[PDB]
């Protein structure tokens, strides 16, 4: 409910601390999820150049983009 | 900051919570494995306990809420 904001900080946890659409694609590749690759692309087009735990570490929660009602 | 275990498994949930689709142990560990980031084991369990009913923003809490000692 929040996108590959998620994904990305996994691949940034433990793999790459700069993750990309494809990263994404295998996290969620691995778990069957769908993933559009502009969205996820875009997502860490936004995300690039953060600090994943320090963003998450305030931020379990609505990840980067909160819940898009309407 | 948090443990990147902790924090690692907290994420496996998150994507697992983007399609909300079905919250094991090994569906966690399948995060896990794929990123490459490991986790405290005994979470990826209660993790898969929980995360069938509560809420990825129970995590922040992770029934203690603590901050200094």
């Amino acid at each position: 409910a929040m996108r590959y904001v998620a994904s990305y900080l996994l691949a940034a946890l433990g793999g790459n601390s700069s993750p990309s659409a494809k990263d994404i694609k295998k996290i969620l590749d691995s778990v069957g999820i769908e993933a559009d690759d502009d969205r996820l692309n875009k997502v860490i087009s936004e995300l690039n150049g953060k600090n994943i735990e320090d963003v998450i570490a305030q931020g379990i929660g609505k990840l980067a983009s909160v819940p898009a009602g309407g | 900051m948090a443990s990147v275990s902790e924090l690692a498994c907290i994420y496996s949930a998150l994507i697992l919570h983007d399609d909300e689709v079905t919250v094991t142990e090994d569906k966690i560990n399948a995060l896990i494995k794929a990123a490459g980031v490991n986790v405290e084991p005994f979470w990826p369990g209660l993790f898969a306990k929980a995360l069938a009913n509560v809420n990825i923003g129970s995590l922040i809490c992770n029934v203690g809420a603590g901050g200094p000692a």
